[PDB]
């Protein structure tokens, strides 16, 4: 209301009370304000994370003392650069080097020439994800001098059936002759040799012209098959194909497990079948190509 | 900016 | 310039100065809150309002007039 | 895959 | 002294609530900040020297890459953008919230700092850039491999957008102080790295360019600004590490002001310290985007 004069005397000094109260907290909450920046420094943490441990493959790793199952670097004797791979390292030092993985269809498959030849999807450390490593580490992870691979296929249905299919020998060629398929034998498997071929019953070759070993890798953009048309384009996928395929791992996902000659866009059979294990209208739901020095396979 |  | 006179003078330079400096120390934690974003589990979400602070600058001066 |  | 006692009481008592604000805003930030943000990111599998090597071996996704310029140093994370002038565009320097901190010193601008990549939300892989600072060891040596062409890019808090293009960019070693050379420059967010601050005559947009110029951070000073006071240096005014000279014309490590418009009575040191490019917006205006990439150039 306009106190006295007598009040100014008292009531200026109170500002210059709370005034320097103020400053003081502003010295202090500036302080503050400097701790919290050293606590925002740091990325989010991620969750996968590479290992330390390398080798020319997963099965040195497994050697050099590599017990868990992750992602790793491997870099073959004749590699000009080392690469990021899937391990599976088991519990009697077994490390193997998956190339190929399906679980779900995330990934799309039809893919060319280069990105089946360079590699495509995502390698998860807990083998979650859907990928193709790459038909040149392929070709150089199982060429090593003097060293036998082997590969072991895993199927499992969409009931929770799971069968495996072995070869010896395994191998596959450089780009030049267009990473060619081939193996000493079948090593067994409840899963069935579809790589020898099967008897489709819809023709007498047809064991011939749907067998594997031998066979170069084709894809729609680089056809090296043996039929006059387009295996890989008709089939959408990158794979040995022949005339076309008893086995065919690379194939469009279909849910479920039963899929029509409707449901194809070119009538043929183009899922992730494999003949000698299910019907050529049967896709698997999950697909694993892994690989792994012969010697360390049963002895 | 600059610093004349 | 009477003895009074001279201490209300002193509060008119001080509380401008701490009005704008206040103004930014608002304006740099608002930053420093936000910068956290990416390494802390979240930023306390919030926002600045200079309005009051520009209006009491304004009003300030008035009144030093 | 048998192609005709 | 009549009606201002009366005003000099309101504004100290509301400057003190805003104190008791701040310090209550301060307190939670602290608390929230006693665990960390999290990613998961799984690896692609298709890798190169650097994103013009991955976008021609068939990656053509724009998300986080693993790359390897040499057998040197170990493969690290990057992310490429594949789409934006046909991909192969490895972004080196990326702003787009204010979620990292640029105002750091030598070290961690020579490492690298921020978030390379986050998840795309549902997604197993990071398909989204993060706010980042490659780091300096890793830029250089990316355009001393052969000619290295720059993409910068930008944008307004309104949603305008403007490129600064440069068909030659190089960045030297440390021991050269990662001194900065770009040319052939093009676009349409003005040269501003070359040619200096377009709102600037003679002499004073000279000391504006960045051109030659070497890197400073707030904690080593090799600014173009030859000064006696501890104060006066470009890094620890306009805050952030840079090729500052006299002091900047572009500032994309600045801070990042919300909303794009701001004042010198916002600046802690008063200076135009903010995400800033003059030949575009001015001194006092934030781009809410801005980013660096680099590709070979051919
Ligand atoms: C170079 O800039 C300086 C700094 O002044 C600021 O930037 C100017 C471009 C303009 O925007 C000013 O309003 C800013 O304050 C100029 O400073 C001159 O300084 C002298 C000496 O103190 C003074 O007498 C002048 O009036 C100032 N500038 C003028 C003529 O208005 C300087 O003049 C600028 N010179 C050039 C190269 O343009
Ligand atoms: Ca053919
Ligand atoms: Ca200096």
């Amino acid at each position: 209301y306009e106190a006295s004069i007598l009040t100014h005397d008292s009531s200026i000094r109170y500002l210059q009370e709370i005034y320097n109260s103020n400053n003081q907290k502003i010295v202090n909450l500036k302080e503050k304000v400097a701790q919290l920046e050293a606590q925002c420094q740091e990325p989010c943490k991620d969750t996968v994370q590479i290992h330390d441990i390398t080798g020319k493959d997963c099965q040195d790793i497994a050697n050099k003392g590599a017990k868990q199952s992750g992602l790793y670097f491997i870099k073959p004797l004749k590699a000009n650069q080392q690469f990021l791979v899937y391990c599976e390292i088991d519990g009697s030092g077994n490390g193997w080097t998956v190339f190929q993985k399906r679980l779900d269809g995330s990934v799309d498959f039809k893919k060319n020439w280069i990105q089946y030849k360079e590699g495509f999807g995502h390698l998860s450390p807990t083998g979650t994800t859907e990928f193709w490593l790459g038909n040149e580490k392929i070709h150089l992870i199982s060429t090593q001098s003097a060293i036998p691979y082997a590969l072991r296929v895993e199927l499992e249905d969409w009931n929770g059936r799971t069968s495996t299919a072995d070869y010896a020998m395994f191998k596959v060629g450089p780009e030049a002759d267009k990473y060619r398929l081939t193996y000493a034998y079948f090593a067994g498997g409840d899963a069935g040799d579809a790589f020898d071929g099967f008897d489709f019953g819809d023709d007498p070759s047809d064991k011939f012209f749907t067998s594997h070993n031998g066979m170069q890798f084709s894809t729609w953009d680089n056809d090296n098959d043996k039929f006059e048309g387009n295996c890989a384009e008709q089939d959408g996928s990158g794979w040995w194909m022949n005339k076309c395929h008893a086995g065919h791992l690379n194939g469009v996902y279909y849910q479920g497990g039963t899929y029509s000659k409707a449901s194809t866009p070119n009538g043929y059979d183009n899922g992730i079948i494999w003949a000698t294990w299910k019907t050529r209208w049967y896709s698997m739901k999950k697909t694993t190509m892994k690989i792994i020095p012969f010697n360390r396979l049963t002895i | 900016g600059h610093r004349p | 310039v009477i003895e009074k006179v001279q201490h209300i003078q002193l509060l008119q330079k001080n509380v401008r100065a701490q009005l704008v400096d206040m103004k930014r120390l608002e304006v740099d934690i608002d930053i420093k809150i936000r910068s956290c974003r990416g390494s802390c589990s979240r930023a306390l979400a919030r926002e600045v309002d200079l309005k009051d602070y520009e209006d009491q600058q304004k009003q300030l001066e008035q009144v030093i007039a | 895959g048998p192609r005709p | 002294i009549p009606t201002n006692l009366r005003v000099l009481r309101s504004i100290l008592e509301n400057l003190r609530s805003k104190i008791q604000k701040l310090e209550s805003d301060v307190s939670a930030q602290m608390e929230y900040c006693r665990t960390p943000c999290t990613v998961s990111c799984n690896i692609p599998v298709v890798s190169g020297k650097e994103c013009e090597e991955i976008i021609r071996k068939g990656g053509e996704t724009s998300e986080m890459y693993l790359i390897q310029p040499d057998s040197s140093v170990k493969p690290y994370r990057v992310y490429c953008d594949m789409n934006t002038e046909n991909g192969g565009w490895t972004v080196i320097q990326n702003r787009q919230d204010g979620s990292v901190d640029f105002g750091r010193k030598w070290d961690p601008y020579k490492q690298g700092f921020g978030n390379v990549a986050t998840n795309t939300d549902g997604k197993n892989y990071c398909g989204l850039p993060g706010e980042y600072w490659l780091g300096n060891d890793k830029i250089s040596q990316l355009t001393r491999m052969g000619p290295t062409e720059l993409l910068i890019e930008m944008e307004d808090w309104k949603g305008d957008k403007v490129k600064a293009h440069y068909g030659g960019f190089t960045v030297q070693n440390e021991a050269n102080k990662y001194q900065i050379s770009v040319n052939k420059y093009r676009g349409t967010a003005g040269n501003a790295l070359m040619d200096g601050a377009s709102q600037l005559m003679g002499e004073n947009r000279t000391m504006t360019i960045h051109n030659g110029m070497f890197f400073s951070t707030y904690d080593r000073d090799n600014d173009g600004w030859l000064t006696s006071d501890p104060r006066k240096q470009c890094s620890k005014e306009d805050g952030g590490g840079w090729w500052y000279n006299r002091c900047h014309a572009a500032n994309p490590n600045g801070r990042y002001y919300w909303g794009g418009q701001y004042t010198w009575d916002m600046a802690k040191h008063g200076t135009d310290d903010g995400v800033v490019w003059m030949n575009w917006k001015g001194s006092w205006y934030s781009m809410r985007k801005m980013s660096m990439k680099i590709r070979p150039f051919f």
